[PDB]
């Protein structure tokens, strides 16, 4: 009709009074000839710019998008099919045929849902929503156009298809299959070289849980995704996608079906996908060079815990983390630290838990999938696996409550992400190494419940020695009451009856820039300690072997980082080793 | 004749008065500004204002309710012109409720009153309310306002119309379960379960263990011989006398309430008299708290019996649960996690999926009573854990994740 | 609705004829064509080196030319057909109904693009995931591991009746035939399996290799059909 062309030339209009497009489009197109990889046939529409061009094409699009949006459409897929004159002798024919896909960006108004939010109120308009990518389907071509010879009429032919789901007006489909012959009733010879078609896949977005109230099971809804935005997102991810939500089918309007349970399929038509200083740097490196800095930090780290100094020293280091290092014969060294908790269960060990899960920026929680090799299935069957805790957490840390709770297959797979911080995945049929450069900090109790302060965790919790023996550090806290001290850490408890920012920044940094390698200071000092510690015959947490002389190198190599120091020094050392001997203690 | 049952209905929302005020227009004045576009309207003003359409309401509200939408979505569109889609209507009444287990074959289209508990919820359904279609033989174009598509053109061969999608309206719908209070449940009988349907703003408003005041009409749906489920379109929902508040005062103001009270705790029993006073503080239980972080205090008390056999330990529980307005009494044996807590269960007249809870669910804001809890399997136990620890229950079956709070 | 492309498949055709006459090892496709009408080999293979060498001939000598290469590579399903009617008439019901021989193309080899100053993209051993919806009907090369093979099963071309009436014999319940048409009574047809056209046909699944995917992703697999000899 006309009012389709009206609205192209409106959106041609758009396209020219703001040649900040159509200049991307001519750089596209420069690219793209210059590569005879293809950029695609793709750009982004400022919501804002199309309001304050024309307020009622802009509203239609995001509230009768089947009238506005093809014309949209139409009119960039002229401009760029216009802008040149394509001299390719024989990609003039098929390369250039494709459409070109709009995007959005800006403000969306009242159209910012969640999965929950989503209803039927909002069918046939344009929305973003925010969500979790829980699965993805298979990927299969569509068939757009299809091109044929009539070899008995001497030229070629050419037909074109509609669906329900790529038409956003209801057009009349066309269920024909590739055609044989054509009106002149002629065989047709086949042109797949020619024929045009466009790759297709379904994904399921979920509303997050981090504002999922509870006693409802959780709201989830379709997305369809075509062309270049067919394989960008994996299971998992957090996204905001944009996209013209629309029913589908028939809620048993036929002949009788009268039921009252059916209902109307709905889903979201995606078209746009957003997967999910100097002076503060200058501010952390002066900090750095105080002699009280690490203290100040550590006293920073849990304020709601009094006391327990070394073990906020410890997670301060474990955060800071040591230097991997790669050698000529292929081998890999381990710089990262863990730490463990054992002790009764309420005490403290919560709190401090709950901290460094909120304080660390790629913090993940575990509690007795984490060995990553699971497979979860699709609809259609097919089946793909699904990521661990272990490696998602690769380059961050690992929080672990319950620790004692775990199985002993986690215990059998754990065993080497925390000492060759890898994954070997060995099943029917699947096979691979994946890496598992993760710090690991986790929680134990008791089986009685009150510990035995006269004997170690393996006759109180009887973990392996061999696992307990991948934790460079260990602490036991227990509630020995002294009534005026818990007295005065209580009374903030009554009362309910350095900044984090800053922190954090500071924690990035020196882990981001700073790589300490050893010095001659620490050498003498590590040795000199190392043989001290086992010429020591009493007893002790655990027995002296060079998993302790690691981990005073990593805790040396934190310790400088702290210090934000590239080459070690014999202070880094000492701490070190005094840290080491309070907790064999 | 139906003009002056709209203009009825014009004059009980725009012209009826009370307190002084026109509190009916006031009302949906209010809702139009907050586009809340329905309206409650109380059946006890509507009784004292027209009695003649209240006889029809009562005996045929089969066109009396089209008649209610459309008279209150003009009216509200005036209102909103005045000041500058279809409401919901909402009724809300305290006329005697008749008992589930007394609905018949009697009372079918007939607007009934009803109270009981919530045990199951379904997900939410797009229903059709305004559909535009078009013929596929000659591209003619027409609106329909069960509702099912015409057979031949009105310019094309049979069954010719499809669906205009982006030209049309929908709905949302949510299939509800309610039962009988169990404590209103004689021993030897399973509380009667009955369905129930709501739509666009009645829709999530309980979840499982929920304690509803209903306002109803009574019907059936085809889905035995000739055994036809009925179901309730609900219209709405809700969730002591002067001399009892003043008898009850002046039981708080007796100077021997507490002993009395402790006393009154099975007195066909002697002595115990310290756990008859802590059974006592568990019927009272504690009070509720809510931490700034957003953690909320459990404020139930629990009391483990822990004695030698046959120390009348059995019967203080089954005391308790006579005593208890909320109660639920059961074995340890004869129960299960999945039986105790919440379960996902098909609902085979909906042909769906249903969320439904267990027996803790069921005593949400009560007590409940269980003996031999020491011959319980252990997961049972771990569930409880988070039962009584956390008011919350975690459910992770096939593949679907949900947690519901139980104050139990 | 009509379209024009420059695709013309008379050129092509004569160019697939001379190629096949001119093409020396006498000519190769001829000696071949000689064993086959010797009733020596089963099967023919034709070399897209050669036919690119041709090609390159015809450039140095300034004649005519057309990328038959590229023209095959686009729609093979159309060229296989091509060169079996090529043969046919060439070679020393409907044909295509009897025909029992089998044809196939190999690939372009690299570093004979590479001497002709061409890119063989087609022949570049990409993985399977790299195929998109552009090469369909494309001919491909792939590089890749198989991890499932089907035994040997029945694959019948076209289904052969023979009718009491007239005797004649149909190919694919009722006899279809002239004089069954033209007369009032016809004769039941029955499965003539003898007559049908067997072809042998395997399944077989290519995936790719460890070193082919991408991080964190599951190797993808294709389905590869195997028919004649
Ligand atoms: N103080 C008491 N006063 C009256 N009856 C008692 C008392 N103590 C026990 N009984 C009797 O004991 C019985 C309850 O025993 P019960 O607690 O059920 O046994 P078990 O502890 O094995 O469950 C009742 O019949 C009750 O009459
Ligand atoms: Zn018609
Ligand atoms: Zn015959």
């Amino acid at each position: 009709d006309a009012v389709f062309g009206d609205r192209v030339r409106r959106f041609q209009e758009f396209l020219d009074t703001f040649t900040s497009y159509r200049d991307s489009v001519r750089s596209i197109q420069v690219y793209n000839s210059n590569n005879a990889n293809i950029l695609p046939h793709r750009i982004i529409i400022s919501l804002d710019d199309l309001r304050e061009f024309d307020r009622s094409f802009w509203s239609g699009i995001l509230v009768e998008p089947a009238y506005f949006i093809p014309p949209a459409e139409k009119a960039l897929t002229d401009l760029a099919d216009s802008m040149d004159d394509v001299p390719h002798p024989n990609a003039s024919a098929v390369s250039s045929r494709h459409p070109w896909k709009l995007s959005f960006k800006g403000s969306f108004g009242a159209h910012a849902l969640s999965p929950r939010t989503l209803t039927a109120q909002h069918l046939n308009k344009l929305v973003s929503v925010e969500g979790i990518v829980t699965k993805t389907s298979l990927v299969r071509p569509k068939l757009i156009r299809s091109v044929h010879y009539a070899a008995k009429t001497g030229r070629f032919h050419y037909r074109d298809y509609t669906d329900a789901t790529t038409t956003l007006t209801t057009r009349i489909p066309t269920p024909a299959i590739y055609p044989t012959e054509d009106t002149e009733g002629n065989k047709l010879t086949t042109e797949y070289g020619y024929s045009t078609f466009i790759d297709h896949q379904r994904i399921t977005v979920q509303e997050m849980p981090e504002m999922a109230p509870a006693g409802q099971l959780p709201r989830s809804i379709d997305v369809i995704l075509d062309d270049d935005l067919v394989d960008k997102t994996k299971p998992g991810d957090r996204v905001n996608v944009v996209g013209v939500f629309k029913s589908l089918g028939a809620g048993g309007m036929n002949q009788s079906n009268s039921n009252t349970l059916i209902g109307f399929k709905t889903l979201i038509l995606g078209n746009t996908v957003y997967p999910l200083t100097d002076f503060d740097i200058r501010n952390i490196n002066k900090l750095s060079k105080k002699k009280d800095i690490f203290d100040i930090l550590s006293q920073s780290l849990a304020p709601s815990i009094y006391g327990h100094d070394h073990i906020k020293k410890a997670i301060l280091l474990m955060l800071m983390g040591g230097v991997e290092k790669n050698l000529e014969n292929g081998s890999h060294l381990r710089g990262d630290i863990n730490i463990l908790m054992v002790g009764d269960p309420s005490t403290a060990k919560s709190q401090l838990l709950r901290f460094v899960l909120n304080t660390a920026s790629l913090a993940i929680a575990t509690t007795g999938g984490l060995t990553a090799a699971v497979t979860t299935d699709r609809e259609t069957g097919e089946r793909r696996l699904e990521a661990g805790a272990m490696v998602l957490a690769d380059r961050g840390v690992v929080c672990i409550d319950e620790f004692d709770k775990m199985t002993d297959v986690d215990r059998v797979a754990i065993h080497e992400v925390m000492e060759q911080q890898t994954v070997t995945i060995a099943k029917a049929g699947i096979h691979t190494t994946l890496n598992a450069r993760c710090s690991v900090i986790a929680a134990a109790n008791p089986v009685f419940g009150q510990y035995d302060v006269n004997r170690d965790p393996h006759q109180n919790i009887a973990l392996p020695d061999s696992l307990l023996s991948r934790f460079d550090l260990l602490f036991v806290v227990t509630d020995d009451i002294n009534e005026i001290r818990d007295r005065s850490i209580s009374e903030h408890v009554l009362r309910t009856h350095v900044t984090i920012p800053f922190l954090r920044k500071y924690v990035q940094y020196a882990k981001e820039r700073v790589i300490p390698q050893l010095t001659q200071e620490a050498i003498n000092v590590i040795v000199k300690n190392y043989t001290d510690l086992r010429n020591d015959d009493n007893t002790k947490k655990s027995p002296i072997t060079a998993r302790t002389l690691e981990t005073l190198i990593r805790l040396a190599t934190a310790h400088a980082k702290v210090r934000l120091s590239k080459t070690v020094n014999k202070v880094d050392a000492k701490v070190a080793a005094n840290l080491l001997r309070f907790a064999l203690l | 004749d139906n003009t002056e049952i709209i203009k009825s209905f014009k004059n009980f929302i725009l012209e009826f008065r009370l307190d002084s005020q026109f509190i009916y227009r006031d009302q949906l004045r209010n809702n139009i500004l907050v586009k809340n576009y329905s309206l409650t309207v109380n059946m006890e003003h509507l009784i004292g204002y027209n009695e003649d359409i209240y006889k029809k309401l009562s005996d045929e509200p089969s066109d009396i309710i089209p008649l209610f939408e459309t008279a209150i979505t003009q009216v509200a569109k005036r209102i909103s012109i005045l000041s500058r889609p279809t409401f919901q209507l909402i009724l809300n009444s305290n006329a005697n409720q008749i008992p589930l287990r007394d609905l018949d074959s009697e009372h079918v289209s007939k607007i009934v009153r009803l109270s009981g508990i919530i045990i199951s919820t379904s997900v939410l359904s797009s229903r059709a309310t305004y559909l535009s279609i078009m013929c596929r033989n000659c591209r003619h174009t027409t609106s329909i306002t069960t509702v099912s598509l015409p057979r031949s053109c009105l310019s094309c061969g049979p069954d010719p119309y499809i669906i205009i999608h982006e030209s049309s309206k929908f709905i949302d719908q949510q299939f509800l379960k309610l039962q009988e209070i169990p404590e209103l449940v004689p021993v030897g009988e399973m509380p009667r379960n009955l369905t129930m349907t709501c739509d666009r703003y009645l829709t999530n408003k309980v979840i499982p263990g929920t304690r509803v005041t209903i306002v109803g009409i009574y019907s059936i749906y085809n889905s035995g011989v000739a055994i036809r489920t009925p179901y309730i379109k609900i219209l709405g929902i809700q969730s002591f006398t002067e001399e009892e508040e003043e008898e009850f005062l002046q039981l708080s103001r007796n100077p021997k309430l507490y002993e009395i009270l402790t006393n009154s705790i099975a007195p066909s029993i002697f002595g115990n008299e310290d756990i008859k006073k802590a059974i006592v503080c568990l019927l009272m239980g504690g009070s509720k708290k809510i931490l700034p972080d957003g953690m909320r205090l459990r404020g139930d008390i629990n009391v483990l019996l822990l004695g030698d056999p046959g120390t009348a330990k059995s019967q203080l529980l089954k005391f308790v649960e006579k005593v208890s307005p909320i109660a639920v009494y059961t074995s340890g044996k004869g129960s299960s996690a999945a039986g105790l807590t919440a379960s996902v269960q098909r609902d085979p007249m909906t042909r769906e999926f249903y969320l439904e809870g267990g027996a803790m669910v069921l005593a949400d804001g009560g007590v409940v009573c269980i003996d031999e809890f020491d011959k319980m399997r252990d997961e049972d136990r771990v569930a409880i854990h988070e039962a009584m620890e956390q008011q919350t229950i975690s459910i992770a079956k096939a593949g679907i994740t949900t947690v519901l709070n139980s104050r139990t | 609705p009509s379209i024009q492309l420059p695709v013309d498949y008379n050129n092509l055709f004569n160019e697939i004829t001379d190629f096949l006459v001119t093409f020396k090892q006498g000519p190769k496709y001829m000696a071949m064509l000689q064993k086959v009408a010797n009733r020596e080999l089963n099967s023919v293979i034709i070399d897209l080196d050669d036919i690119l060498q041709y090609q390159n001939e015809k450039f140095l000598q300034g004649t005519q030319a057309d990328d038959l290469v590229s023209a095959i590579q686009q729609n093979a399903n159309h060229f296989t057909e091509l060169f079996c009617r090529a043969i046919d008439n060439n070679m020393p019901f409907p044909p295509n109904l009897t025909r029992r021989y089998f044809l196939y193309f190999k690939p372009l080899s690299q570093n004979c693009a590479r001497r002709y100053r061409k890119k063989a993209i087609s022949s570049k051993p990409l993985s399977v995931r790299q195929i998109k919806g552009d090469f369909l009907g494309q001919l491909i090369t792939v590089r890749g591991i198989i991890t499932r093979v089907s035994d040997v099963k029945p694959a019948v071309e076209v289904i052969a009746y023979t009718c009491d009436q007239c005797g004649y014999e149909v190919f694919q319940s009722e006899c279809t035939s002239e004089e069954c048409s033209q007369n009032q009574t016809k004769g039941q047809l029955f499965m003539s399996t003898r007559a049908s056209k067997f072809s042998a046909f395997q399944e077989c699944k290519i995936q790719e290799l460890s070193q082919q995917v991408p991080v964190g992703h599951i190797p993808r697999s294709l389905n590869i059909h195997v028919n004649g000899t």
